[PDB]
RNA sequence: CGGCCGGGAACUCAAAGGAGACUGCCAGUGAUAAACUGGAGGAAGGUGGGGAUGACGUCAAGUCAUCAUGGCCCUUACGACCAGGGCUACACACGUGCUACAAUGGCGCAUACAAAGAGAAGCGACCUCGCGAGAGCAAGCGGACCUCAUAAAGUGCGUCGUAGUCCGGAUUGGAGUCUGCAACUCGACUCCAUGAAGUCGGAAUCGCUAGUAAUCGUGGAUCAGAAUGCCACGGUGAAUACG
RNA sequence: AGAACCUUACCUGGUCUUGACAUCCACGGAAGUUUUCAGAGAUGAGAAUGUGCCUUCGGGAACCGUGAGACAGGUGCUGCA
C-alpha cells in the first residue's frame, strides 16, 4: 500500500539506510517485508580530455545510484509518527 | 566564452522568458488548424511583429563558468575540460572510472 | 572445434566453416544440404559421406594437404555462379573425377 | 506497344520498361485493371492488353514526359533562378558537396 | 538452472518419455534450422536417459545457439543434480560445461572491439 | 608524462567524495553552479585562514557545509545562506597534521615563491617538515620558468616512498597556481600517509 | 512551410509592397527577408535582393509567382 | 487458458555481504633452488578474460582560442550592436566510412530471437484519417510496470534466372509531411517516375588470431530540427599461428 | 558530443560609445505593463497605467535615465616565457 523509495550512492550508504528503516520499521511493527533492491541506472558518457586534437584520451565515468524501497501493508498512526520521526500512497 | 557572450546569453534567456508565453499561445493557436485562416494570419503577423529572439530555437545553452559553446552536456551544464577537472578533484558524486 | 554429427565427417564441419563466410550457419547448412541432394544422383560408393578421388588432386602434413585441397575446391565452386548451388559441386565433381 | 516487348518476365517487371511507369505504378495500374501480377506476357492474351493501353495512357506516356522534363529545364533555364543557374553549368541543386563528390553530376574527371 | 551468452535457462525434470515442451510450444516450432535440435540431442543421445524422462525447459534471452547452449548447462545441471556418477562420465568425455565466451566490451578510437581503424603514412 | 589523479581514481577507493547529494538533472546542474560559486566565493574571501577541505552535504533541502583546516579561530553562513534559497548551516573541523596538509603546503611554497625564496630551498624545507612530522612519502614539483627566465623547467623532489600505481595508498594530491610578475607557477604537491583501505 | 499552411510572407516586405501600390512605383523594392515566398500580389515587379552585399534588382513576373526569393538572386560565383 | 488474478519464495531476476583457484596436489625435467611440462580434482590451471592502471625523460610537439597568465597592441577601437552572406564555395588531388558491382541474390507472404539505454516546457498507448513522411483525440510514465519497441539476417512457400537483367543506387522532375519566426545558398523524410556510373579494382597499403575478424540490426550523448560520425549493446559466426 | 537566425571569432552598409558586461559619485523617477509610427533589425519619438516594503521623511534598498574621471572589453600578437 504504502511504498517508500530511497536513493544513494555507495552500497555501504544505501545498506545502511536501508537497515536504519527497516529497523525502525520492526519496531512500527505492521508486518513490514524486506528491502526491494532494485538496478541501478548506469550513467554513462565519453569526454574528450584535452581542447585540441586527440581522439584516444577519452575517460569513462560511471554512475551507480542505488535506488531501493519498502512496503507497507498498512499506514498506521505508529507508521506516520515512524516517517514523521520518496513517498507513494 | 567572452563577457559579452555571457551577456548575450543571459539576455536571450530573459528575453525568452519575457516574451514566453504570448509565443506559447502564438505556436498553440498556429497548431490549432480547424478555420479562421485570418486568424492564422494575425498569428503570423503577432509573430513577425515579435524579434526573432527569445526562442529555445535561439537559445544555445552554452557553457555557464566558462561559455564554452562547443563541449556541453544538459546534465552538468558546464564545459568539457570543466567538468572533467571537477571529477579529477573530486567535488561531484559518482563519476569514477568506467570499467564494465 | 565442434563437429557436425548429423553427418558426422569433421571434414564436412570444416567445408561448412570454410562456406560459412560472413558467419551466416543455417545457410550454409542448406547449401551443404543442396550438395548432399546432388551427390546423390550417384552417390558413388559413400561419396555423399566422404571424398576419396578428391584428396588426391592436381593442385597439392595431410591435414595441411586436404586444407590446400579444400581451399582449391571453394575457390573453384565460388568462382562462378548461374545456379551455383549446383554448378559449385559440378565443378568439384569435374575436379574429382 | 513498339516499346516494351520483353521475353519471358511477368507483367509488373515488363510494365517497368515504359518510360513513365515502374514498378509500383504497374502494381496500382494491375491492380486497378483486374490483371494478374505473376502473369507473362506470352501467356497474356490481347483482351486485357486493349485495356491496358488505355489504362497506361491515362498516365504520362514516354515523349509525353520527356517533353514535360524538357519544358519544364527550359522554363527554369529562361527564368534564370538558383536552380536554373545549376543545371545550366551542371551543379547539383538539392545542396550537395561540390568540393570532391558530385562527379556524376559534373562529368569524367579528366582533368 | 544455467547461461549462456546472456541466456537464462530454466530447467524442471518430468518424466514425459518425448515430451519436450518450450515456453508453451514444441521444440519443432519454437527452434528449428535442423542444427539447434541435433546439438541438443549430442548430449541427449550419449549419456542422458533421452527416455522415460524430459526436462520442461523455459529461456529468457540470447539468440540461438546462445539458447542452445543455455539448455545444455540446464540440463547438465539437472543431470548433476539427479546423480553424481553421471556428472563424473560426462566430465570424463568432452562435456565440460560453463564456457565462458561472451562479447568483447567496444573500444575506444577503434571501429570495433579488436579491429584497429585505417591509417597511412 | 600524463598519469591520472590520485583523488580522482581513488575517490571511491580511499579518500571519499567532497560533496553528497542526489538530484535530477535540471536539479544537479542547478545545485552544482551553486556549489561551485560558493566554493569560489568562500576561496576568494578566505584565501588567507589557511583553507584546506570543503565538503557539502544536503539529505534533503538543506546544506551542510564542512570546513576541513587547521586554526580555526580565524573566521569566529551569511554569504551560503544569502546567495541560496535553501537553509545552509556552516562546521569547521580542526584536523591534526599542519605540515601535511596539501592546500597549506601548496600555499606555503606559493608565498614563499612569492617572497623571492629560492626554489630548492622551499622544496628541502617542505619535504624536512612533512618528513620530520612521522609521514612516510612527500613528492613536491614546481613547473613553469624556474627563476623566473625564458627558459622554463620542472623540478621535483622525492623522498621516503611516493607510490602512484598502488591504489590502496593513501595519497594526496594538490594544484596551486601562483601569480607572479613572471607568469604563473605551477605546484604539483604529493603527499603519501599510509597503506591501508 | 510544410506545404499545408499559408505562405510565409513577412510584414514589412508586405507593407512595402503596399507603399509601392500606394506610391512607390515599383522599382526602389529592397528586400532583405529573402526567405519570405511570393504571393501573387507581386506581378510584374522590380524586386531588389540583398543576396550579398548589396542589392541586385530583378524583375518578378506572373511566371514566378510561386518560388522562393533568394532563387533569382544567387549567392555564389566562380572564376 | 492473459501469470489474468488466489497461492509459493522452490527457480530466474534485482542489488548487497561472502565464498570459489591460491603452483593447492602427484610424477618428471631443471644446479634439492628459481622455474617449466604433463595429469587428476576443479566452472575457471597456471597473472582465466577484458577494462582501468602511462616510469625517468624525448619531440624548446599543440593549446596565452575553453580557461589562467608575464609582456606587446587596439581603446570614438581590433570595443559593443544590428540584417544578408560565408563557414556547405570547385580546374583538381589525398583521407575515413557507407552503398554496390548480385544468385550463401533481390523481391512478395507468414513467422522465431534480445542486450543495453533514454523519457515529462517529453515519450507516447488506443482509435480514425492517409499508398506516405505524419495529422486530430488522448490514459500511463521523472519510470523493472507506461512509451521508444514491429529487430533483421534465419526459417517455410513462391518469382526469376547470369543479365546492368527484377542487383545497386547517384541525378533530376511533379506533390506532400515533420521540427523550426524562417527549409532558396542552408535540414530530414515520404508518394510516383527517371533510373546513371559500378561487372570485383594497378604500383602499393591497412586491420585482424578469437565465439575475434566478417555480416546485420538496435540504443544514446550532441541537438528546436538536422549524422553514412562517435560512444555502447545484441544476433550468426570462421580459417590460420610450421616459425 | 553537431553552421538556417544564435553559433560567428569573418565581410558588406547603418548605429552607440565610461560603454554589452562588474564597481564609484550627484540628480530625477518605485519597479513594471498595454500599444502606435519611421525602419531589414539594432535604434528614436509618443498615448495611458502602476506608484509598494521603511519613512533620519534635504531620504533608505534592488531598478531605469542623464555627465565625467577610473577602468572595462579584445576569440588581437607572442606555447620559441
Amino acid at each position: 500500500r504504502i511504498r517508500i523509495r530511497l536513493k544513494a550512492f555507495d552500497h555501504r550508504l544505501i545498506d545502511q539506510a536501508t537497515a536504519e528503516i527497516v529497523e525502525t520499521a520492526k519496531r512500527t511493527g505492521a508486518q513490514v517485508r524486506g528491502p526491494i533492491p532494485l538496478p541501478t541506472r548506469k550513467e554513462r558518457f565519453t569526454v574528450l580530455i584535452s581542447p585540441h586534437v586527440n581522439k584516444d584520451a577519452r575517460d569513462q565515468y560511471e554512475i551507480r545510484t542505488h535506488l531501493r524501497l519498502v512496503d507497507i501493508v498498512e499506514p498506521t498512526e505508529k507508521t506516520v509518527d515512524a516517517l514523521m520521526r520518496q513517498i507513494s500512497l | 566564452a567572452k563577457q559579452s557572450m555571457k551577456a548575450r546569453e543571459v539576455k536571450r534567456v530573459a528575453l525568452a522568458d519575457k516574451y514566453f508565453a504570448k509565443r506559447a499561445e502564438l505556436k498553440a493557436i498556429i497548431s490549432d488548424v480547424n478555420a479562421s485562416d485570418e486568424d492564422r494570419w494575425n498569428a503570423v503577423l503577432k509573430l513577425q511583429t515579435l524579434p526573432r529572439d527569445s526562442s529555445p530555437s535561439r537559445q544555445r545553452n552554452r557553457c555557464r563558468q566558462t561559455g564554452r559553446p562547443h563541449g556541453f552536456l544538459r546534465k552538468f551544464g558546464l564545459s568539457r575540460i570543466k567538468v572533467r577537472e571537477a571529477a579529477m578533484r573530486g567535488e561531484i558524486p559518482g563519476l569514477k572510472k568506467a570499467s564494465w | 572445434i565442434l563437429p557436425d554429427p548429423k553427418f558426422g565427417s569433421e571434414l564436412l564441419a570444416k567445408f561448412v566453416n570454410i562456406l560459412m563466410v560472413d558467419g551466416k550457419k543455417s545457410t550454409a547448412e542448406s547449401i551443404v544440404y543442396s550438395a548432399l541432394e546432388t551427390l546423390a544422383q550417384r552417390s558413388g560408393k559413400s561419396e555423399l559421406e566422404a571424398f576419396e578421388v578428391a584428396l588426391e588432386n592436381v593442385r597439392p602434413r595431410p591435414v595441411r594437404r586436404n586444407a590446400l585441397a579444400m581451399r582449391w575446391i571453394v575457390e573453384a565452386a565460388r568462382k562462378r555462379g548461374d545456379k551455383s548451388m549446383a554448378l559449385r559441386l559440378a565443378n568439384e565433381l569435374s575436379d574429382a573425377a | 506497344a513498339g516499346i516494351n516487348i520483353p521475353d519471358h518476365k511477368h507483367a509488373v517487371i515488363a510494365l517497368t520498361s515504359i518510360y513513365g511507369v515502374g514498378k509500383t505504378r504497374s502494381k496500382a495500374i494491375l491492380a486497378a485493371a483486374g490483371i494478374a501480377e505473376d502473369v507473362k506476357i506470352s501467356e497474356l492474351s490481347e483482351g486485357q492488353i486493349d485495356t491496358l493501353r488505355d489504362e497506361v495512357a491515362k498516365f504520362v506516356v514516354e515523349g509525353d514526359l520527356r517533353r514535360e522534363i524538357s519544358m519544364s529545364i527550359k522554363r527554369l533555364m529562361d527564368l534564370g533562378c538558383y536552380r536554373g543557374l545549376r543545371h545550366r553549368r551542371g551543379l547539383p541543386v538539392r545542396g550537395q558537396r561540390t568540393k570532391t563528390n558530385a562527379r556524376t553530376r559534373k562529368g569524367p574527371r579528366k582533368p | 538452472t544455467g547461461r549462456r551468452k546472456s541466456s537464462a535457462a530454466r530447467v524442471f525434470i518430468k518424466p514425459g518419455n518425448g515430451k519436450i515442451v518450450i515456453n508453451q510450444r514444441s521444440l519443432e516450432q519454437y527452434f528449428g534450422r535442423e542444427t539447434a535440435r541435433m546439438v541438443v540431442r549430442q548430449p541427449l543421445e550419449l549419456v542422458d536417459m533421452v527416455e522415460k524422462l524430459d526436462l520442461y525447459i523455459t529461456v529468457k534471452g540470447g539468440g540461438i545457439s546462445g539458447q542452445a547452449g543455455a539448455i545444455r548447462h540446464g540440463i547438465t545441471r539437472a543431470l548433476m543434480e539427479y546423480d553424481e556418477s553421471l556428472r563424473s562420465e560426462l566430465r570424463k568425455a568432452g562435456f565440460v560445461t560453463r564456457d565462458a565466451r561472451q562479447v568483447e566490451r567496444k573500444k575506444v578510437g577503434l571501429r570495433k572491439a579488436r579491429r584497429r581503424p585505417q591509417f597511412s603514412k | 608524462g600524463q598519469k591520472v589523479h590520485p583523488n580522482g581514481i581513488r575517490l571511491g577507493i580511499v579518500k571519499p567524495w567532497n560533496s553528497t547529494w542526489f538530484a535530477n538533472t535540471k536539479e544537479f546542474a542547478d545545485n552544482l553552479d551553486s556549489d561551485f560559486k560558493v566554493r569560489q566565493y568562500l576561496t576568494k574571501e578566505l584565501a588567507k585562514a589557511s583553507v584546506s577541505r570543503i565538503v557539502i552535504e544536503r539529505p534533503a533541502k538543506s546544506i551542510r557545509v564542512t570546513i576541513h583546516t587547521a586554526r580555526p579561530g580565524i573566521v569566529i553562513r551569511k554569504v551560503v545562506a544569502d546567495i541560496a534559497g535553501v537553509p545552509a548551516q556552516i562546521n569547521i573541523a580542526e584536523v591534526r597534521k599542519p605540515e601535511l596538509d596539501a592546500k597549506l603546503v601548496a600555499d606555503s611554497i606559493t608565498s614563499q615563491l612569492e617572497r623571492r625564496v629560492m626554489f630548492r630551498r622551499a622544496m628541502k624545507r617542505a619535504v624536512q617538515n612533512a618528513m620530520r612530522l612521522g609521514a612516510k612519502g612527500i613528492k613536491v614539483e614546481v613547473s613553469g620558468r624556474l627563476g623566473g627566465a625564458e627558459i622554463a623547467r620542472t623540478e621535483w623532489y622525492r623522498e621516503g616512498r611516493v607510490p602512484l600505481h598502488t591504489l590502496r595508498a593513501d595519497i594526496d594530491y594538490n594544484t596551486s597556481e601562483a601569480h607572479t610578475t613572471y607568469g604563473v607557477i605551477g605546484v604539483k604537491v604529493w603527499i603519501f600517509k599510509g597503506e591501508i583501505l | 512551410r510544410s506545404l499545408k499552411k499559408g505562405p510565409f510572407i513577412d510584414l514589412h516586405l508586405l507593407k512595402k509592397v503596399e507603399k509601392a501600390v500606394e506610391s512607390g512605383d515599383k522599382k526602389p523594392l529592397r528586400t532583405w527577408s529573402r526567405r519570405s515566398t511570393i504571393f501573387p500580389n507581386m506581378i510584374g515587379l522590380t524586386i531588389a535582393v540583398h543576396n550579398g552585399r548589396q542589392h541586385v534588382p530583378v524583375f518578378v513576373t506572373d511566371e514566378m509567382v510561386g518560388h522562393k526569393l533568394g532563387e533569382f538572386a544567387p549567392t555564389r560565383t566562380y572564376r
